[PDB]
C-alpha cells in the first residue's frame, strides 16, 4: 500500500553555538576532518568530532550532553572515526577509536560527568573497531571465541589501513595494564596465534603492554568495512576493492574470501537479516558496493551457508560451520532501480541499521514474559545520491523487510525507478522534504528509533492485512548534520488527515470525500473500506461506514465528538445524518441482540 | 542495587509563625 | 534572600513520577530498578501515567472532589472520568495505552510492584505511650522550620499520591472494560482485577483523606481552650496528656 | 618566608589538554577548599570560568619532600555558560553542587556525583 514522504515535525533543531564552534574550528588544521554518527544502545547520544574535540549531543534533540578537549601523546588532531558501546563491570560506556597521522587513540568513556575514563595509544591507524565479547574470560559456555580470546577479558577487533585485523585485549582484568587519561601502554602485537596466551599476557602486562594478535591478512588492501555478526560468530571484513573476507574466529581463520562485484567499488555496508522461519539455517547479508566518488553502485543480497544452527546459553541462536557466501540478488542504484536518474550516480551510505520488533503478550496474573522471534525484521538503508553537475544529494530511506520478502516468496525482479513503496518485500521513503532543509548540511548519520518504529493496535486479533503493509509503520527519525539535527515522521499522513477532518468536524460532511480518499490512500481505513472510493460514494454513506467501523473499534468517543461538532455551525445534512445513524443504531442493536441470543442459547 | 540517581526538591523552611531576626546596626 | 529552604531527596516513586515516563527510557534499566523486566514494566506504566496526566487537569480533580463530597462513590466518579476521557476520543489514545500495555508482561506483577514501592505505611497503633529513649535524638528536632518543611512535604506527597492513585484506578477500570480486543489470556486477569479494584479504591480513599486534610485550613484557637479540651479528653479516657512544645502559626 | 615563587602549576595539564582556556585572559575564576579530616587530604575545587564553557576541576594538594607542590587531578566537571552564583563540592558523598543565575535572571541549580562514571550527565533539583 502506498506511502507518503517524510513528514517534518520541527526542522533543524540546531546544535549549540559551542558545539558548532568546536566542530568547525579544527577543520582547517592538518589531519582533521569532521565526523558524526549516532550511538546505539543504552545511550541516546549523537557524537561529532573534529580532531581533539568531541561533542556528545542528545540523539533526538541536539542539545549538548557533553563536550571535551583531549588528545594523545601527539598534537596531531585525533579524529574520532569509530564509536561502539561497551559494558564492563556493569558500567555502560563507549569505546572510541580516534585516528591520527602518527597513530591512534582508544578511549573508554563512562556516561557520568564529561571526561574520559580510559585512554590508550595504538601504534596502528584505526579505520573501524568492533567489540567481540564484553567479558571474554567469563565467556565459556557460548562458542564464538577462540582459545586465545577466552584467555582475554574483552576483545576488540580493529581493522587498519594495511588490510590487517588486530584483536586487542583491553586488559580490564589486569590492573597493571589499565591506563589513565594521560597514561597509556603499547601493544605486544603477536602476528601468530599462540598456545601460551596466559604467559604472553603476563609478559605484556609486566612490560606495560596489551596483548594483541594481528591475523595474517592481505597487505596492500585497505579494509573498507568492519562488522561483527554475533549470530553467526563471524567477522565481516571488506576491502576497498570489493573483496569480502569472512573469518571464523572460533578458529581465527578466514572461512571464506570472495570478490563481490567491483574492483574499485568498496563494500560500503553490510546488513544482517534473519527470515522469520529458516529451516535451512541460512540467513542473508546485504553487501552494498558504493563508489565514494561516483560510479557503479550495487546492492548485493549475499546468502550465507551455515551447517549448524545451535542453541547456546547466551540468549542467542548461533550459526556455525560456514560453507559459502554468494550474492543472490543484485540491484543497480547507480542507474535507476528506485530513483529517476539513469546516469551513473554517486551513492553514499548515510546510515545502515537493522531493526527487529518483538511482540510478546502478558495480560495474565503477575509474571514475566520473554522476547521471541521477531514478527517484524527490517534492514534500513539511508542513502544520498549525487547527480554530478550540481552536486546535490537526494536522500532516500529504503526498508527491506526479510519477513515480508519471505512472505512474498523470494522476489527477484529488479525494480526500475518510479514510486514502488507499496511493495512489502522492499519499500523506500522519499526524503525530499528533509533534503529541502539539508540541501548543503552534510548528513553524518540517520537514526530510525526502535521505539518510534511501531504499528497500531487492532480492535480484534489477529491484525488485518494493513498491519502487513509498510503504510502501517509509523516512525520518527533523526538526521545528524554539521549544524544540528533534523527530525521527521514517516507515515503520519493517515493521522494528519484524520485529525484535520475531526477538527473540521463542525463541517465534516463536505470534507468527507477528500478526507475519506486520503484515509483510503494511507491505508488508515480497514482493508474492507479500501474497495470503495469516496468518488463513487457520497459523504453520508462514507460517514455511516466510518461510524460502523468506530462501533466495531469500540470507539464511542469519535461518534460523540463528531456529533457535538456537527451541532455547531451551519450544516444542513447533519439532521439527515443523525436520523440515518439512529435507525442504523437501533437495527444494529436488534441484530446484535439476536446474535447474542444465538450464541447464548446453546 | 546498581547506581543511584537522585533529585532534590525544594521544601520551604523558615518559621510558620511570622518572626525574623533584626540586624544589630 | 531573607528566608530559607531545604533540598530534600525525592522518594523513588515521586522522583520517577515528576519526570515523564518516556524519558525513563533513556536512563539505564538497572538504574530505574533492580529487576530489569520489572523495570521495563514500570517504565511502561509510568509512560501511561504521564499520558493520562497530560490530559487530566486540576479542575478535573476539583469536580471529582465535589462528586465524592456530594452523594457519589469514588468508583462511580472514576467511571465517569474515564467515560469522559473515552467520549473525548479524536485519536483513540486508548489504543496507544493498550499498545503500551502489551509491552507489560502480566500487569498484575507491575501493579503489585507499584503497591510495594509505595508501601511505607503499616497498620500499627502508636498511642502517647512513651518509648524508651536510646539517643537524645529522640528529643532532637521538632522546630518550627521542621514543622513547615514537614507540612509542605506532606501536602506535596498527598497531591502526588492523589494523582497517582487516581490514574491507577482509571487504568484498572479501563483495562477491565477492554477485555479481549488485543489481549490474550484475559480469563484469569479480569477476576484478579475485580478483586484488586476495591483495595485500590480504599487506598484512594485514604489518600484522598490525607490530601483533603492537607488542603484543610485551621483556625487560630487559644491554647487555653486547647488545654481545656486536653483535660476533658483525658478525663473521659480518650487521651493521655503529653506536652513538649505547642505552637500556633502566624 | 622565602619571598619567591617556587613553581607555576597549570591546572589544565593535569586534565586532558584544553588549549583555549590556558591562553584565555578570562576573569572570575573560583577556588574552594574541602578538607578530609580523617584522610588529611585537601581538595581544590577550582571553577575555571571560560567564556567557551566554565568547568569545575577537583584537585588534591600534594607537597613533596623538596617543598614542591602539585595538584592531583581527581575529576573535572564542565559547566555551560551561565553566571555562576555559587558552587560547592563535598567529600562525604563526593558530590558537586552548582547554582547559576542565567542571563534571563532565572535561578537554576543542579547536583551531580562527580565519581559516578565520567562522560556527561547531571541530576537536576
Amino acid at each position: 500500500m502506498q506511502n507518503l514522504e517524510a513528514q517534518v515535525t520541527g526542522s533543524l533543531v540546531a546544535f549549540p553555538d559551542v558545539t558548532q564552534k568546536a566542530l568547525k574550528e579544527d577543520e582547517i588544521n592538518l589531519d582533521s576532518v569532521l565526523r558524526g554518527k549516532f550511538s546505539t544502545g543504552r545511550t541516546s547520544l549523537a557524537w561529532l568530532a573534529c580532531g581533539p574535540q568531541l561533542e556528545i549531543t542528545n540523539s533526538v534533540t541536539g542539545e549538548r550532553i557533553s563536550a571535551y578537549h583531549f588528545s594523545g601523546l601527539t598534537e596531531r588532531p585525533p579524529v574520532v572515526v569509530a564509536v561502539k558501546e561497551f559494558t564492563w563491570q556493569k558500567k555502560t560506556g563507549l569505546l572510541v577509536g580516534l585516528v591520527e597521522a602518527e597513530g591512534s587513540v582508544l578511549c573508554l568513556y563512562d556516561i557520568g560527568i564529561s571526561k574520559v575514563v580510559k585512554a590508550v595509544v595504538l601504534p596502528g591507524s584505526v579505520t573501524a573497531v568492533e567489540p567481540i565479547i564484553n567479558h571474554g574470560g567469563a565467556s565459556a559456555s557460548t562458542q564464538h571465541l577462540h582459545q586465545s580470546l577466552r584467555w582475554f577479558f574483552g576483545v576488540t577487533a580493529v581493522v587498519t589501513d594495511v588490510g590487517h585485523v588486530l584483536l586487542i585485549d583491553l586488559c580490564l582484568d589486569e590492573v597493571s595494564s589499565n591506563q589513565d587519561e594521560l597514561d597509556a601502554s603499547d601493544l605486544e602485537v603477536m602476528s601468530v596465534i599462540p598456545t601460551k596466551i596466559p604467559k604472553l599476557r603476563e609478559a605484556a602486562t609486566r612490560e606495560r603492554r596489551h596483548l594483541c594478535l594481528q591475523l595474517a591478512a592481505p597487505t596492500g588492501t585497505t579494509v573498507s568495512c568492519l562488522s561483527y555478526i554475533s549470530r553467526t560468530n563471524q567477522l565481516a571484513v571488506g576491502y576497498s576493492d570489493g573483496y569480502f573476507s569472512l573469518w571464523n574466529m572460533k578458529t581465527l581463520r578466514r572461512d571464506y574470501h570472495v570478490q563481490i562485484e567491483g574492483g574499485r567499488v568498496p563494500v560500503c555496508a553490510v546488513a544482517f537479516q534473519e527470515p522469520e522461519n529458516d529451516p535451512r539455517n541460512c540467513c542473508y547479508l546485504w553487501a552494498v558496493q558504493s563508489s565514494e566518488s561516483g560510479g557503479d553502485v550495487s546492492l548485493h543480497l549475499l546468502q550465507l551457508a551455515f551447517s549448524d544452527r545451535k542453541c547456546l546459553a547466551s540468549g542467542q541462536i548461533m550459526y556455525e560451520l560456514l560453507e559459502y557466501c554468494e550474492e543472490r540478488y543484485s540491484l543497480d542504484l547507480s542507474g535507476s532501480t528506485l530513483s529517476l536518474r539513469g546516469q551513473s550516480n554517486n551513492t553514499k551510505l548515510l546510515g545502515c541499521q537493522t531493526i527487529e520488533k518483538f511482540r510478546v503478550h502478558g495480560e495474565r496474573e503477575d509474571g514475566v514474559h520473554e522476547v521471541t522471534s521477531p514478527d517484524t525484521s527490517v534492514s534500513v538503508f539511508s542513502w544520498q545520491v549525487n547527480t554530478y553537475g550540481q552536486g546535490k544529494p537526494s536522500v532516500y530511506l529504503g526498508v527491506f523487510d526479510i519477513n515480508r520478502w519471505y512472505q512474498a516468496q523470494m522476489p527477484d525482479s529488479l525494480r526500475s525507478g518510479q514510486f514502488l513503496r507499496n511493495c512489502s518485500y522492499f519499500a523506500f521513503w522519499s526524503l525530499e522534504a528533509v533534503v529541502n532543509i539539508t540541501t548543503q548540511d552534510i548528513i553524518f548519520d540517520i537514526l530510525v528509533h526502535e521505539r518510534s518504529l511501531s504499528r497500531g493496535i487492532p480492535p480484534s486479533y489477529p491484525p488485518p492485512e494493513q498491519f502487513y503493509y509498510p503504510s502501517t509503520y509509523n516512525f520518527d527519525a533523526t538526521c545528524l548534520l554539521n549544524s544540528g539535527l533534523i527530525h521527521f515522521a514517516c507515515t503520519g499522513f493517515q493521522k494528519e488527515t484524520l485529525h484535520f477532518l475531526k477538527k473540521s468536524g463542525s463541517s465534516l460532511n463536505e470534507a468527507i470525500p477528500d478526507g475519506y480518499n486520503r484515509c483510503l490512500a494511507a491505508g488508515l481505513l480497514a482493508p474492507k473500506f479500501t474497495d470503495v472510493q469516496a468518488s463513487s460514494l457520497s459523504q453520508e454513506e462514507q460517514l455511516q461506514a466510518i461510524l460502523a467501523a468506530a462501533v466495531e473499534t469500540s470507539s464511542l468517543g469519535l461518534l460523540t465528538s463528531c456529533i457535538k461538532r456537527w451541532t455547531a455551525e451551519e450544516q444542513p445534512r447533519s439532521a439527515a445524518n443523525l436520523r440515518f445513524v439512529l435507525e442504523w443504531t437501533w437495527k444494529k442493536v436488534t441484530l446484535t441482540k439476536q446474535e447474542f441470543d444465538r450464541l447464548c442459547f446453546r | 542495587s546498581v547506581n543511584l540517581e537522585r533529585s532534590y526538591m525544594e521544601l520551604i523552611g523558615a518559621e510558620r509563625e511570622t518572626s525574623r531576626r533584626n540586624f544589630r546596626d | 534572600k531573607g528566608f530559607l529552604s531545604f533540598l530534600a531527596p525525592c522518594s523513588s516513586v515521586e522522583h520517577l513520577y515528576l519526570v515523564p515516563g518516556e524519558h525513563l527510557l533513556t536512563v539505564d534499566e538497572s538504574v530505574i530498578c533492580d529487576d530489569v523486566d520489572g523495570a521495563s514494566d514500570i517504565v511502561s506504566l509510568i509512560q501511561c501515567l504521564h499520558m493520562i496526566a497530560d490530559y487530566i487537569t486540576e479542575d478535573m480533580a476539583y469536580q471529582m472532589e465535589s462528586a465524592c463530597c456530594h452523594p457519589q462513590s469514588p468508583e462511580r466518579v472514576a467511571e465517569q472520568i474515564l467515560e469522559d476521557l473515552i467520549a473525548n476520543d479524536i485519536d483513540n489514545i486508548m489504543e496507544n495505552i493498550q499498545n503500551k500495555l502489551q509491552d507489560i508482561r502480566n500487569p498484575i506483577q507491575a501493579i503489585s510492584f507499584l503497591l510495594q514501592n509505595m508501601d511505607y505505611e503499616t497498620n500499627m497503633d502508636m498511642e502517647q505511650s512513651q518509648h524508651n529513649v536510646r539517643l537524645n535524638l529522640s528529643t532532637l528536632y521538632g522546630s518550627v522550620t521542621a514543622s513547615s518543611v514537614v507540612c509542605q512535604a506532606i501536602y506535596k506527597i498527598s497531591a502526588t499520591r492523589f494523582l497517582i492513585c487516581r490514574d491507577l484506578l482509571i487504568l484498572q477500570h479501563l483495562l477491565l472494560r477492554l477485555g479481549d480486543m488485543a489481549l490474550v489470556g484475559a480469563g484469569q486477569l479480569l477476576h484478579s482485577q475485580q478483586e484488586l479494584i476495591p483495595r485500590a479504591a480504599q487506598l484512594l480513599l485514604s489518600y484522598y483523606m490525607i490530601r483533603w486534610g492537607s488542603q484543610c485550613l485551621a483556625c487560630a484557637v487559644p491554647v487555653d481552650l486547647l488545654e481545656s479540651n486536653l483535660q476533658h479528653l483525658s478525663v473521659l479516657e480518650l487521651s493521655d496528656s503529653q506536652v513538649e512544645k505547642r505552637r500556633y502559626t502566624s | 618566608k622565602d619571598q619567591m615563587c617556587l613553581m607555576v602549576a597549570d591546572m589544565l595539564e593535569y586534565v586532558p589538554v584544553s588549549k583555549d582556556i590556558r591562553q584565555t585572559a578570562g576573569t572570575g575564576h573560583k577556588l574552594r577548599l574541602a578538607y578530609s579530616d580523617t584522610l588529611e587530604i585537601l581538595y581544590l575545587g577550582v571553577y575555571l570560568h571560560t567564556p567557551r564553557q566554565g568547568q569545575f576541576c577537583v584537585f588534591q594538594l600534594v607537597c613533596t619532600e623538596s617543598n614542591r607542590y602539585s595538584l592531583e587531578h581527581t575529576s573535572s566537571i564542565f559547566t555551560n555558560q551561565e553566571t555562576l552564583i555559587d558552587f560547592t563540592f563535598t567529600l562525604s558523598s563526593m558530590n558537586i553542587w552548582a547554582l547559576w543565575l542565567d542571563d534571563d535572571n532565572q535561578t537554576v541549580m543542579k547536583h551531580i556525583n562527580f565519581e559516578r562514571n565520567q562522560a556527561g550527565h547531571w541530576n537536576p533539583v
